[PDB]
């Protein structure tokens, strides 16, 4: 009697927290542009890995 | 050392649910009587069904008669849900006449007293027109199963369907007072269309089952 | 049953046989009638119907 | 709301229930996915193939 | 009818030519299931040789598909109609909506 | 017609051994094989009435988790070979059987004494197996009448009882042709026992078990 069910595919508890740091990440590398100190490419980059 | 079952208890709460229980029932034989009880209820059971109806000035049910609000195909899908039940004969011609506006239930059919409608309220079709009058013959037979038109001009073949029950639900419970303990207690609800006796139904089923298990015992 | 590209089978069971066969040999630390001696697969059958 | 919805009938939350078999009568292990979904047939019949 | 759908249903059901859609609003004298007979009301009536609204629906016909396409009335003898409502449901059409 | 029922005139059995048999029937309507397969199916793997071993007593072993000296195995290995000793035991409810045997060699079912009215289906079935010369084996046996299975766990060393003589039963519902209808069963029955009835017998002890608990509707 196996099934799929919307409470079979859980989520992660902690995707939140990471997303969050995610976008920390993102918006300290974009203040970081911002300022001067790194280029487009670089930045794309860094935000790509 | 088995203890026989028996009919201690028939609720009849309305026309069409039903309860019968079965009081002395060993451990294990009560689930394996019940499964058996219910497969030979939704297998085959005799019931009485239209299979034909012939209806004046219509000559194909991909048709309209003026008047009536609704279509052939529709007068047909009607039709075949009508409950009715035979006394003691095999085929019958049932008789339809209604003029006026008004709907068409089956309390008007002229019918004689050996056949018996169980449900007055099933509503046929509408008339929508004073000049407008419909007289059509419906042909009641008797049979088992489900049996399709596939297998006169104006006469026209309906799939009649011979199941009087349709929804068999069963419970095992533990036993009364009585003190043999490991005692179980089967409690059939069946749904029929009110056209079936359940204590009838209830004999045939075991009779069947009886009559299909002689093989086993002769071996 | 065998490729003539490679020589691997072309008899590889489909989703519902591994399955059936993946429910079936599995375990759990508590279960109904863990711990006990058996004489036979046909005891395992009998004890399963 | 699907939730809600199920908690304002007789319906669990979670969308499955148990069924027994009809072939042989015994309860299935696990209880499955039991609803409604709005079927279509297309026109791609086998009488018109054979 | 779709117990889960969207709501476009009724878009796709009005704005296609396959139900017949009351020009002119007022009560239904006559209900048959070839034609349907509407009374208009004086608000919206001409001035000059008032008449009624004879609506005949398409019956079983052949499509471009070798399918049948064929139109139900919906509406019942007296019943106070608008004008935009539906009148007769055609081929996979329930009360206005979509019914595939 | 609308009473009448189609009858399985077609019967074939294949002694395959002296326990295994294969029954097929043919034809039957349409999901009679899964109403009588199943039906026969549960009654013959645990409404069965027979004869097994209950319970043990040795003097040596005390505790279910042990070692014994003068054995080639264990205690648990004796347990599961008294499991597998078929008993014919007659009309009296229950009796006490001993084994006594000194010396080297295969410990039969032949050693036991045949103090009473009760049979071994198969004497060369074996118990345990010695391998001192001055040691010895007694153990007091205690069979009993009853029907079905019994766990351990439900209820001195508690032994398993199989009182039912079929050891495994499995249908298989195929397909039957007739000139006139299709829609047919064909029900394949397979079933082993333990040697102390026929296979043939216990089929018709199941037949007979569900006919009786139809008598007060038919």
């Amino acid at each position: 009697g196996a099934s799929v069910g919307i409470d079979d595919m859980v989520i992660p508890e902690k995707k939140h927290e990471i997303i969050s740091e995610a976008e920390a990440e993102v918006a300290e590398i974009q203040e970081q542009f911002q300022s001067g100190l790194v280029t487009a490419g670089e930045r794309y980059n860094k935000v790509i890995d | 050392e088995f203890l026989k079952p028996r009919l201690v208890d028939i609720e009849q709460v309305s026309s069409t649910h039903a309860k019968v229980t079965l009081e002395p029932l060993e451990r294990g034989f009560g689930h394996t009587l019940g499964n058996a009880l219910r497969r030979i209820l939704l297998s085959s059971m005799p019931g009485c069904a239209v299979t034909e109806v012939e209806i004046d000035g219509v000559l194909h049910e991909y048709s309209t008669k003026e008047g009536v609000q609704e279509d052939i195909l529709e007068i047909l899908l009607n039709l075949k849900g009508l409950a009715v039940r035979v006394q003691g004969k095999d085929e019958v011609i049932l008789t339809l006449n209604k003029s006026g506006i008004g709907p068409v239930t089956a309390a008007d059919i002229t019918h004689d007293g050996d056949v018996e409608i169980v449900k007055p309220q099933h509503v046929i079709c509408h008339l929508t027109d004073e000049n407008a009058s419909i007289s059509m013959r419906i042909k009641v037979q008797r049979g088992r199963g489900y049996v399709p038109a596939s297998t006169p001009i104006g006469r026209l073949l309906v799939d009649a369907c011979y199941s009087p029950v349709e929804r068999i639900a069963y419970n095992v419970e533990a036993a009364r007072v009585e003190q043999r303990t490991d005692l179980d207690k089967l409690v059939i609800e069946m749904e029929t269309n009110g056209t079936i006796d359940p204590e009838e139904a209830i004999r045939r089923a075991a009779t069947i089952l009886a009559e299909q298990l002689e093989a086993f015992v002769d071996l | 049953i065998l490729s003539p590209a490679n020589g691997e089978p072309i008899i590889v069971p489909s989703q519902d046989v591994v399955l059936g066969l993946y429910y079936m040999t599995r375990d759990c630390v508590n279960a109904k009638g863990e711990g006990m001696v058996l004489t036979g697969p046909k005891e395992a059958e009998r004890l399963y119907r | 709301e699907i939730k809600e919805l199920l908690k304002l009938g007789d319906l669990p939350t979670s969308g499955q229930i148990r069924l027994y078999d009809g072939r042989t009568g015994e309860q299935f292990e696990r209880p499955v996915t039991v609803g409604y979904m709005y079927m279509l047939k297309l026109n791609h019949l086998v009488d018109d193939k054979m | 009818k779709p117990l889960v759908g969207t709501g476009m249903e009724r878009a796709v059901a009005v704005d296609s030519g396959v139900t017949a859609v009351a020009k002119r609003g007022g009560v239904v004298q006559y209900v048959d299931a070839s034609r349907i007979v509407i009374k208009v009301n004086e608000d919206e009536m001409y001035p000059g040789e008032a008449g009624i609204d004879i609506y005949n629906l398409t019956k079983y016909t052949r499509s471009n598909q070798n399918t049948c396409i064929n139109q139900m009335p919906c509406v019942s003898l007296g019943e106070p109609v608008e004008r935009g409502d539906v009148l007769a449901d055609g081929p996979s059409t329930d009360l206005g909506e979509l019914a595939l």
